[PDB]
């Protein structure tokens, strides 16, 4: 009886001056069968912070379950809103409290700080974090990250750059969906918009 | 592989120790001692599986301490070797894998000087002369040959490097130096290394 | 003064405990019970509170059993004159399982009030009502005991208890023998069982059991019967 | 629910919707929790440290510590080095910084490097055997003088004045075993560090009376 | 006082020296010593409902006292059989000093069989149980995992197949008691001999119980 | 039916001469398949008897039942001496049996014991 | 009234037991500690002598550690299982940090341990109050009080028990920097200061006597009377 | 006074511990014990309160005890609670054995009793052992040694004491009698029979009235004995002759 | 690890007992003329002997008699039994006189507890069969003490030193013997 | 520190304030946990700080409740104190003679000498840690008051 199951995804972050990126791609699958061709990994937490995840799909549920009654917590007790580096120690905190048997997801959090610049934190399945620029992670991280390295970006640029990116890896990868989701995060809000794949 | 080598006298109990330590992945300098205080007139010495000897020895001078503290007066060698072998035994259980051997060494003055022995065990026995380690055996059978219930103090480290240079023409390389302590009367003094080119 | 007299673990300023004494008065207020060491045995005799044609015999007995060798009568309440005897008898029972022989009376005896000693110590309870007379016979040599309601005991050659005792007590002085043998001692138990009795005394309302090397037995009516028409 | 109460131990049978030897019980209480903190009970990809080389010496006018960050600040005036796991490190080493500053605020007194050391050894020591990896040097001064110590998971706690460890830790150790005194000069003594590291295949840290400040 | 100790103790099985002495035995496996080993016993016995009581039979005393109408044979471990018998006996005996009558023979069944079930075979001890009461003569049969079994006749030991066959072969129920006892000596020497015999005739239930000898 | 019964590692973020020698790896599995079910035989047996009483009499049942048994065990000795356990004997049932727990290691000579206001603090909660 | 309960406050906001409590701390032998620059006294006058007893099992100068002594005054029972619990405590904060133990910290430590018994209606408090001499890890000379109620701090000398205002009055017109200047000096100032309630020195007085990285010194009737003589003279 | 004596943990506006005060009063009801310290020997004398003509003598003795290979014991006060002191010291004194294999200590064994004696007079709802002791033994750091205990929790080393009924003339007695480091055994003994031949104005004594042990040691080994009948009718007879003699 | 052997054997009046000498002590003195034997690992042997004492000394101080071997070989099996999961390696033998009628005994356990009780002897080690058939032989009914002696150093010598205690009403006489 | 270590920030005085006062609620149930103590706290503190919000003061009372004022004062003379503060506080007002007037009423309500021994001063500033006046400040300070 094993208690872990592999399903596929690939996630993305990229930190601007004023603004961030996070897109993923949007299939649900066991190796072979295909789950549902439509299931987004981003999700919003505030207004000024996204948080992508993938791997075993029951983790990753609880997970997000977990930080939102935090962040309520939080909310509650402190009567103001926590802020990006907060919820980025929070999660590390989190993730080591079950250190002899991991939560078998990989993390990546994107948004604002204080000083309004774009902020990306990337984790690993017990706890390490630190600050990035840009950040490739799920399946095909390996096969994708020298191409970014290898190739600060407007925002128009960089969501060309995105969409080339993903366009290339999706053909080359077989956990990658059939849509494209990207969520960008500025001063005035949040808005996302879908891609066909 | 470490050393571990006493001898008994009329009135003198000489202890001697190798100074290297089990280092594997970190570089250091083989200065290390195996020889710890209990009080005034006692000493005892541990080898075996590395952070469990200190922690044993530390834990056996702070109870030998609290009883002088609360008595007014010490504890016997006998009384000592006693106390240590109950709590070696009652560690041995609590642990599986574990590997402490000890020698102990005192004077006392109404039953003189003694010399006691204990295996990984926790057994525990008076003897004239002991010995751990590499060559125990063939140790042993030398000083049971060349050994004088009416010793001299001299004699003795003769007799200790008579004992190394043999093992050394049979067996292998000691090139880590030895600390040499003998106990009297007066307290505990300290000797010169002992080293080979 | 009546400030100290309703809390067990309170000391007078004269240094008494007072529950302790009322629970002494209540013993003192039971039916008698006497017990005689002859030469070769031990005699226990009693009172019965039934004293009427509807109670069945073979329903509840005051003389009781511990070992092979052990018995014991009390005098006080019965309630808690139970509890006491299957303490006793599961404490003479571990013993033999640990030790392969029958317990002498004097262990027993210690254990026993060893466990009353606990109930006069602590707030929320009260002491036992009752206290006991144990007999027993080890290495060719009787016993009797009694154990109080505060967890003392006493050796003793002959004792009453009860209603009317320190009469029973001084009769019992002028008349004990040291050389005296069982049937003896029986006749004088029932003598001075017969001495603070009121009515006339049948074989249905006492209880005579007897300790000598064979064990303890109890005795019959018919036996009884037999020996009070002895010394009429 | 009066009776209950009183009773202060709650059993599963007290409680609602129990039937036969268990029922709705185990799936009653299904909450996030309120506050608390402990590691779960034993039973992927962890980040760990191998081509990482580290080198730490002490002199005369302090502690000079060199890697290839690899480098956790402790605090103001306390240093530390992480080889092995890096989340076993960066945990136990917050704890440590959060054990130091309750020191310092109750005591109106800075701590000292050796009980330092001997509190990161003993937080360390109770999970031997659990899986945790992780080897530190730990640097400071304090009232006696420059400290310098190393602690790892197994249990070890010794003190020297030279230490090393990493891939090329035997080509380092030896150069700065040839080229190492004690009554050395700073400049000295950044010249040694450099070229030992150099010749191990750069930062470069100096601790001081009034804490430490990072050279390159 | 020691500075350790912060509850008291309880009594019971100790489990100190388990994981010390599985990693020791090992040891000295590998290396090819000897330890100590535990006492068995393996010589076969048997028991018989003839018409108004019970035979029980041994070979060379090893038949246990439960109660002066119940008595037991055991084969496998000896200090197990042992520890067993005597527990039952003394807690039949109070039972018996509380009750005021002579004990049963289910009784003594119910408390082994549980007894054996909580300890989960671990104490190997099979049994054979008979005995006679008021209702009559009965005869059981207890395993070491907890599992009990009633027959007019049973077989145990390492020569029990010869014996099991005679009795295939020539029982009859309702039998006199010499015909029992000759049967039950036969049947043991197929596979000197120790024979039990309880009958109705000797045991008195209209009498109240008094502690005997022994 | 009695004997069988059906992520606790803080850290200190809410002396070592009193405790030692124990690690958590070892306590994390028992030593021998019999040692949680002799530990705790009683708390099982206990919790069997509330759960068929409860199943088939009503609430009342259990709850008078703990009520006693509270009452009962308040009038005990202080922990650093050895108690009777009389009348909580009686209320339980086990007046009239021995089991393995009587004869085997008496509690009333125990080999270790330790300081006597340790122990009620120890008890009352304090440490 | 309002004086029969530990936690019970009366209309004015006072807690009576605990002042009960301290009243049995006034009742006891006065004790005495001057703090030097190299040493540290303590000193207990004998309440009475009894010739047909042991003196040795009558002491009220204890040694907590190496480096920490403990001078009480109030209830004798009392005293014995604070004493034992604060040299538990002294070796058991060896096993985690290396550094031999503080003054400060062993008086915070018995200051805790007496409070947690001013908590509830079930105990009692300690009726003691003590004094704490010793040296720091780096050779600073401490003197520390310690009140039923869990309370400390710091003093450069101060006297308890019974007699105390007096000795406290003579210790502050008599104390100077000039006057601790040696250890003869100290010594002797603590003798005069026993001196006023004491109605014959030498017989009814006893000291103990701690200089750095030294241990307890326990002054002998002989070198007592020498000193006392040398002060007469 | 009356508003102070309920339990044990009330403190009165003066600081006195009335319940504690009460139970140490209990003492002096009980019989009279004493204890004498000679250069090479102790001693311990008791006076017999169960003297009822049908009692009987089944024991070894009915106040002194025995706790260990070098001790001995002797109780004054009540026999419910004796009992229990007696058997956990006799605990106490065989788990040092265990641990240390060496005999324990005298004033360690008093000092483990003392602390279970206080235990009681602190937390609420228990009540005080109303019993004080006599200890007497030998040991290899101080020699013969004699202590004493009171319900308290305190006690002390004596030279010679007394407990129980008529103690203070007892004590006002040996105080100008006892004559330090010159005492022999039979000096100690002669002193004992008259100081209790002095404190017992019941009648004259007589040898069933007093029971005498002696601890003495004899080639590296502690002998304790129980005077017999004989003995003690020798020394009466000899104190009775020499006061005869005084005039 | 050679584990020894420990013997026993009774003769008229008097019992012996023996052991093996090359190094740890074997024979504890439980009384005046009371003796045990333990065979096995050494610790063990040393756990059993302390926890023994333990126990004998608070019975007897508890009820001021002289043990017998009877109870003293129910003690020694109820303390074996605690251990019946992960038990003791020890093989003990009891040999001693009665302390009133002063008659011989002499009995053997297993490591669990199991008491044998026999009139010529008993043999425990690891080699108890091999020496079992030369003890049979050797052995005569009614020896005085001087030919027990002989017998049992015979025995044990062509089963290397001994030590042979014997232990009679008045006198305990001990020796050490060796092969030449 | 705990709020350190888990959210890698710095508290609030009213978070400070808020966490300590749920300590001092919870009395007269000891069936409750055990550590919990029986009766109520008798003192009173004052909280200051300095935080996103800006300087900070805050008052808890052993009932466990807790506020924001402007200028309290608590102790023995605690109402003249507080009429006085009434008469003198004003918004648009420095430190200095915050200080100056605090140091005045001290001096007016004490039933001793204000002799800069017996009177201890701190203050805390935005940039600059919590701070407490030495001997010289004191005196300086002190003088001409």
């Amino acid at each position: 009886f094993s208690p872990y199951v592999f399903n596929g995804g690939t996630i993305l972050a990229i930190a601007g001056e004023d603004f961030a990126i996070v897109a993923s791609d949007t299939r649900l699958s066991e190796g072979f069968s295909i789950h549902t061709r439509d299931s987004p990994k981003c999700y919003k937490l505030t207004d000024k912070t996204v948080i992508g995840c993938s791997g075993f799909h029951g983790d990753c549920l609880t997970l997000t379950k977990i930080i939102e009654a935090r962040l309520k917590m939080y909310k509650h007790s402190n009567n103001k809103a926590m802020t990006t580096g907060a919820i980025a120690a929070m999660l590390s905190t989190i993730l080591y409290s079950r250190r002899f048997f991991p939560y078998y997801v990989y993390n990546i959090i994107g948004g604002l700080d204080e000083e309004g610049k774009g902020a990306v934190y990337s984790f690993d399945p017990v706890g390490s974090y630190q600050r990035d620029s840009f950040k490739a992670g799920g399946s095909a991280s390996a096969m994708l990250q020298p191409l970014l390295d290898n190739q600060p970006l407007s925002l128009d640029r960089a969501m060309r750059l995105v969409k080339d990116v993903f366009i290339s890896a999706a053909e080359r990868d077989v956990y990658t969906g059939d849509a494209l989701r990207i969520c960008i995060v500025t001063k005035e809000g949040i808005r996302e918009e879908t891609v066909s794949l | 592989m470490e050393y571990l080598i006493g001898i008994q006298g009329p009135d003198y109990v000489l202890v001697a120790s190798d100074r290297v330590a089990a280092s594997n992945i970190v570089q250091m300098k083989d200065d290390h001692d195996k020889m710890f205080k209990m009080s005034e007139k006692i000493l005892l010495l541990c080898v075996g599986e590395a952070g469990d000897t200190v922690q044993f020895a530390e834990y056996i001078q702070k109870n030998v301490q609290l009883y002088k503290m609360r008595n007014g007066y010490e504890l016997s060698p006998t009384a000592a070797a006693n106390f240590t072998r109950r709590n070696l035994a009652d560690c041995l259980r609590s642990r599986t894998p574990y590997h402490v051997n000890l020698l102990l060494a005192g004077y006392d003055e109404h039953e003189g000087p003694a010399l006691y022995y204990m295996d990984y065990l926790a057994a525990l026995a008076k003897a004239p002369f002991a010995a751990h380690g590499y060559g125990a055996f063939l140790t042993l059978s030398i000083l049971d040959r060349y050994y004088t219930p009416t010793i001299s103090r001299e004699r003795a480290v003769e007799l200790l490097r008579k004992c190394l240079e043999e093992l050394q023409k049979r067996f292998i390389l000691n090139l880590p130096t030895f600390s040499v302590r003998i106990i009297d009367k007066n307290g505990i003094h300290d000797l010169d290394n002992i080293s080979f080119p | 003064e009546r400030g100290y007299s309703f809390s067990l673990t309170t000391f007078s300023p004269s240094g008494k405990l007072v529950q302790i004494e009322y629970a002494l008065a209540a013993v003192a207020g039971g039916a008698p019970s006497v017990g005689i060491k002859a030469a070769n045995g031990v005699v226990l005799a009693t009172e019965k509170k039934q004293k009427s044609i509807l109670y069945d015999e073979r329903s509840v007995h005051k003389v009781e059993p511990i070992t092979k060798h052990i018995g014991l009568v009390y005098s006080g309440m019965g309630p808690d004159y139970r509890v006491l005897v299957h303490r006793a008898r599961k404490l003479a029972q571990q013993y033999y399982l640990v030790y392969q022989e029958p317990i002498p009376t004097a262990q027993l005896v210690q254990r026993v009030a060893s466990v009353m000693q606990e109930y006069t110590q602590s707030g929320g309870v009260r002491p036992f009502g009752v206290s006991l007379l144990i007999c027993g016979w080890n290495e060719g040599r009787p016993y009797l005991f009694q154990s109080d309601p505060s967890g003392a005991y006493f050796a003793w050659k002959a004792t009453a208890m009860g209603k009317n005792y320190v009469n029973g007590k001084t009769f019992l002085e002028k008349r004990y023998n040291e050389d005296l043998e069982l049937e003896d001692a029986i006749h004088t138990a029932i003598l001075t069982l017969k001495e603070s009795f009121e009515g006339q005394m049948t074989e249905d309302n006492i209880e005579v059991g007897i300790c000598n090397e064979a064990g303890f037995r109890r005795l019959t009516p018919t036996e009884v019967k037999d020996y009070l028409a002895a010394i009429a | 629910m009066a009776l209950a109460s009183v009773l202060e131990r709650p059993l599963p049978v007290n409680q609602r919707g129990f039937f036969g030897l268990g029922g709705r019980a185990d799936l009653l209480d299904l909450g996030p929790g309120s506050l608390s903190d402990g590691l779960s009970l034993a039973a992927p990809g962890i980040e760990m440290l191998h081509g990482t080389t580290t080198l730490a010496f002490k002199f005369r006018h302090g502690v000079i510590v060199a890697a290839d960050k690899k480098v956790i600040e402790i605090n103001p005036y306390l240093l530390g080095t992480m080889a092995g796991g890096a989340a076993d490190c960066s945990f136990w080493e917050r704890l440590l910084a959060r054990q130091c500053r309750i020191y310092e605020l109750r005591n109106k007194e800075r701590i000292s490097v050796a009980a330092a050391s001997k509190l990161l050894a003993n937080m360390v020591y109770q999970y031997k055997g659990m899986g945790l990896s992780m080897g530190t040097m730990i640097c400071g001064w304090d009232k006696r003088g420059p400290g310098l110590y190393y602690v790892d998971s197994e249990g070890n706690r010794i003190s020297g004045a030279t230490f090393s460890v990493g891939s090329g830790s035997v080509y380092a150790y030896g150069v700065m075993d040839r080229g190492y005194s004690y009554d050395l000069e700073v400049e000295q003594a950044y010249d040694l560090a450099r070229r030992a590291i150099y010749q191990a295949t750069v930062n470069l840290y100096h601790v001081r009376e009034d804490g430490w400040i990072r050279v390159s | 006082a020691a500075v350790s100790v912060y509850a008291p103790p309880v009594g019971g099985f100790s489990f100190d020296n388990c994981r010390r002495n599985a990693v020791l035995e090992a040891d000295f496996a590998k290396r090819g010593y000897k330890l100590p080993k535990v006492r068995k016993t393996g010589t076969t016995i048997a028991g018989v409902v003839y018409k108004d009581g019970i035979v029980l039979g041994a070979d060379t005393s090893k038949i246990h006292f439960i109660s002066p109408n119940i008595y037991c044979c055991g084969a496998g471990t000896a200090a197990d059989t042992d520890m067993t018998t005597q527990l039952i006996s003394s807690n039949l005996e109070l039972h018996s000093l509380s009750t005021g009558r002579l004990p049963r023979v289910v009784t003594a069944n119910r408390m082994l069989k549980q007894m054996l079930f909580r300890y989960q075979g671990y104490i190997g001890a099979a049994l054979v149980l008979g005995g006679v009461d008021v209702t009559g003569p009965h005869l059981y049969s207890i395993y070491p995992h907890g599992s009990t079994d009633k027959l007019p006749y049973v077989t145990m030991g390492s020569g029990s197949l010869a014996a099991m066959a005679v009795f295939e072969d020539k029982f009859r129920p309702d039998m006199e008691e010499e015909e029992a006892k000759n049967l039950v000596s036969e049947a043991i020497a197929a596979g000197n001999i120790d024979l039990c015999v309880i009958s109705k005739n000797k045991l008195d239930f209209l009498r109240p119980y008094t502690v005997p000898n022994k | 039916m009695n004997a069988r019964g059906l992520d606790s590692i803080p850290v200190t973020e809410l002396d070592l001469l009193r405790k030692g020698f124990s690690c958590v790896k070892n306590e994390l599995l028992p030593s021998h398949p019999l040692e949680l079910s002799e530990k705790n035989f009683q708390l099982n047996q206990d919790k069997m008897n509330f759960s068929t009483l409860r199943n088939i009499q009503g609430l009342f049942a259990p709850l008078k039942l703990q009520m006693e048994f509270k009452a009962v065990q308040q009038v005990q000795r202080l922990p650093f001496l050895s108690s009777s356990n009389l009348s909580l004997d009686v209320l339980r049932g086990n007046d009239e049996t021995i089991g393995f727990e009587d004869i085997l290691n008496d509690p009333s000579q125990s080999e270790v014991m330790g300081e006597p206001h340790l122990m009620v603090e120890y008890k009352l909660g304090l440490l | 009234s309002y004086d029969r309960a530990i936690t019970v406050f009366s209309p004015d906001g006072h807690l009576f037991q605990v002042e009960y409590a301290q009243e049995a701390v006034k009742k006891g032998s006065t004790a005495v500690g001057v703090r030097g620059r190299d040493i540290v006294v303590l000193g207990v006058e004998k309440k009475s002598v009894a010739k047909l007893q042991d003196e040795r099992t009558v002491r009220k100068i204890c040694a907590l550690d190496d480096n920490v002594c403990m001078a009480f005054a109030g209830l004798t029972a009392d005293a014995r299982i604070v004493i034992n619990r604060a040299r538990v405590e002294c070796q058991s904060h060896r096993l985690t940090v290396e550094d031999p133990v503080t003054v400060e910290y062993i008086t915070r430590y018995i200051a805790s341990l007496k409070q947690r018994y001013t908590q509830s209606n079930g105990r009692r408090p300690f009726g003691i109050s003590a004094l704490i001499v010793g040296f720091d890890f780096d050779g600073t000379p401490r003197l520390y009080q310690t009140d039923p109620s869990g309370t400390y701090h710091a003093w450069k000398a101060n006297a308890i028990g019974r007699g105390a205002k007096s000795v406290r009055e003579f210790l502050e017109k008599n104390y100077t920097d000039e006057a601790i200047e040696t250890d003869d000096l100290t010594i002797k100032l603590v003798i005069k200061a026993l001196l006023e309630v004491v109605q014959s020195g030498g017989k009814n007085i006893e000291l103990a006597v701690m200089r750095r990285d030294q241990s307890l010194k326990i002054l002998n009737p002989e070198e007592i009377e020498k000193y006392v003589a040398e002060i007469e003279k | 006074s009356r508003r102070y004596d309920s339990r044990t943990t009330i403190f009165s506006p003066e600081g006195r511990l009335y319940q504690v005060e009460y139970a140490m009063e209990a003492i002096g009801h009980a019989g009279t014990c004493l204890g004498i310290l000679a250069n090479d020997g102790v001693l311990l004398a008791a006076e017999r309160r169960n003297i009822h003509k049908l009692l009987d003598e089944v024991f070894f003795s009915e106040k002194i005890y025995k706790l260990n290979e070098d001790m001995a014991c002797s109780v004054a006060g009540i026999t419910s609670d004796a009992n229990v002191l007696t058997n956990e010291l006799r605990l106490i004194a065989q788990r040092y054995l265990l641990q240390y294999q060496e005999p324990i200590p005298c004033e360690q064994l008093v000092t483990a009793l003392c602390d279970i004696k206080q235990a009681y007079t602190q937390f609420g709802g228990k009540r005080p052992f109303g019993v004080s002791l006599l200890y007497i033994g030998w040991d290899k750091h101080y020699g013969f040694q004699l202590y004493q205990s009171d319900p308290s929790g305190n006690y002390g080393g004596w030279k010679a004491t007394c407990i129980g009924n008529n103690s203070a003339a007892a004590v006002s007695m040996l105080k100008q009698d006892y004559k330090e480091g010159e005492m022999t055994l039979k000096s100690a003994l002669a002193l004992a029979i008259k100081v209790l031949n002095k404190t017992m104005d019941v009648s004259k004594l007589s040898a069933e009235k007093v029971e005498i042990a002696t601890l003495t040691r004899e080639n590296g080994k502690t002998v304790i004995r129980v005077l017999k009948q004989k003995e003690v009718e020798q020394l009466i007879k000899k104190h009775e002759e020499e006061e005869a003699k005084a005039e | 690890y050679n584990g020894g052997a420990v013997m026993a054997m009774k003769g008229k009046n008097c019992v012996a007992i023996a052991a093996d000498r090359r190094d740890f002590q074997k024979i504890f003195p439980m009384g005046d003329r009371l003796y045990i034997g333990l065979a096995g690992l050494a610790t063990d042997v040393q756990t059993v002997a302390q926890r023994l004492k333990f126990r004998l000394n608070l019975y007897e101080l508890k009820e001021g008699r002289q043990i017998k071997p009877y109870t003293l070989m129910s003690m020694v099996a109820n303390l074996l039994y605690e251990k019946r999961f992960g038990p003791y390696y020890t093989e003990p033998v009891i040999a001693g006189l009665d302390p009133k009628t002063f008659k011989p005994f002499i009995c053997s356990l297993d490591l669990i507890g199991c008491p044998m009780v026999t009139d010529d002897f008993v043999v425990s080690g690891t080699c108890a069969e091999q020496m079992y058939g030369m003890c049979e032989s050797l052995w005569e009914p009614n020896m005085d003490p001087d030919h027990l002696f002989e017998t049992i150093s015979q025995a044990m010598l062509n089963a290397m030193g001994v030590i042979v205690h014997i232990i009679e009403k008045d006198k305990i006489t001990t020796r050490t013997l060796k092969a030449r | 520190q705990n709020h350190w270590f888990t959210y890698n920030e710095t508290m609030t005085v009213e978070s400070v304030t808020q966490a300590v006062s749920n300590l001092a609620l919870q009395f007269g149930e000891e069936d409750a946990d055990p550590g919990a103590m029986s009766r109520p706290f008798g003192v009173a503190l004052l909280f200051g700080g300095v935080d996103e919000k800006g300087p900070q003061l805050f008052h808890m009372d052993p009932s466990g409740t807790f506020v924001q004022c402007d200028a309290r004062a608590i102790g023995s003379a605690s109402e003249g104190a507080q009429s006085s503060l009434q008469e003198v506080y004003h918004k648009s007002m420095t430190l200095k003679e915050a200080i100056k007037s605090s140091l005045i009423i001290l001096k007016q309500v004490m039933e001793e000498k204000l002799n800069a021994t017996n009177i201890e001063l701190a203050t805390v500033q935005p940039g600059q840690n919590f701070h407490m006046f030495t001997k010289e400040e004191l005196e300086e300070v002190i003088k001409d008051i």
